[PDB]
DNA sequence: TTTTTTTTTTTTTTTTTTTTTTTTTT
DNA sequence: AAAAAAAAAAAAAAAAAAAAAAAAAA
């Protein structure tokens, strides 16, 4: 079915990045673990979404947008620091999309 | 190597409850950087438990062992 | 301490709440498990009262209200129905 | 058998950052009732292991053994 | 000097553009 | 699995319509 396939997906993905940290740590994951970090992780999206779309409910909006993300990785502050840092960055990309259109200035 | 936009847009609209709500690319950016962490976190995580232990290879035990705190920093 | 007197309360509440389940299962609590089930809901209100302040101060709000409260309990479904019930029972009164 | 609601409100103001803050009469209500929940929850799946595991009465090694997934459902 | 007409100057409404977010097809 | 188009909404300019200032009479 349709989230079957996205289960898979989620697998693939999560499979390639415990593989980098498998190499880079010198230590083998199991199948297995593998296996349910992906589980893991399909049914946090569920979690994450809900959250999601009521923070931007919340405010008004319907579409949600950085700020509501960053409220949700509130929990951790290296990783609010490490998102925040990354929000300037994919902006800073945004930028690039303004040199690429044509200015009338 | 992580995720791609399209695939984590699919994920969550699966999961709203009213299909009214979109995402902006930026959150969806954010998003994305976010869930890499996340399985990182968990990856690596469990390399600190395998070794932790003396382990050859992180199994599943060890995993489990950092769930719980995965969890609650999540 | 403050803190020493909040945790006695909250184990002889605990106590309470445990001895009820006790009677009712025909089961014995352990005085250690009732200890650790105090200590962890001192431990638990910790976590219970900084998400609950970030979510009414995510809101605007200074006063934290049972919206709140029920997107804490959005974690297990049959809990989050039990916790709906009684908002609107409060109401009622 | 419960919380009374003054001490679930000194509970919570030992706690709070701000002290401005307040806490509404309703949610205190809901807040006796979700503590009341927690403690029987961490009581009755302390038996449910004793009960697994063939224990004559619930020890802390039972109740150790389902504080972690308690801990994620609250 | 006052009160509406004619040219320029201003105003709002519709239509079309111009971007933003998600999904399809090879 | 990636890239571009299709779908939908947003935003800007062009057209239309009225009044003010300046001119012209009674």
């Amino acid at each position: 079915s349709y989230q079957q396939r996205l289960k898979a997906a989620v697998h693939y993905t999560v499979g390639c990045l415990c593989e980098e940290v498998a190499l880079d740590k010198a230590m083998q994951f199991s199948k297995q673990t593998i296996a349910a970090i992906s589980e893991l992780t399909f049914r946090q999206c569920e979690n994450f979404a809900k959250d999601l779309e009521m923070f931007a409910r919340h405010a008004k909006r319907t579409t949600i947008n950085t700020e509501d993300v960053k409220l949700l990785a509130r929990r951790s502050n290296s990783l609010l620091k490490y998102i925040t840092d990354k929000s300037e960055e994919i902006a800073q990309a945004n930028l690039e999309r303004k040199a690429q259109k044509k200015k009338k200035s | 190597s992580g995720f791609r936009k399209e695939l984590v847009s699919r994920l969550l609209h699966l999961h709203f409850k009213d299909d009214k709500t979109k995402v902006s690319g930026d959150a969806l950016q954010l998003m994305v950087e976010l869930l890499k962490v996340f399985v990182v976190e968990a990856a690596v995580r469990g390399v600190r438990q395998a070794q932790a232990e003396d382990a050859l290879r992180v199994d599943v035990d060890q995993l489990e062992k950092v769930l719980p705190q995965l969890l609650l920093d999540f």
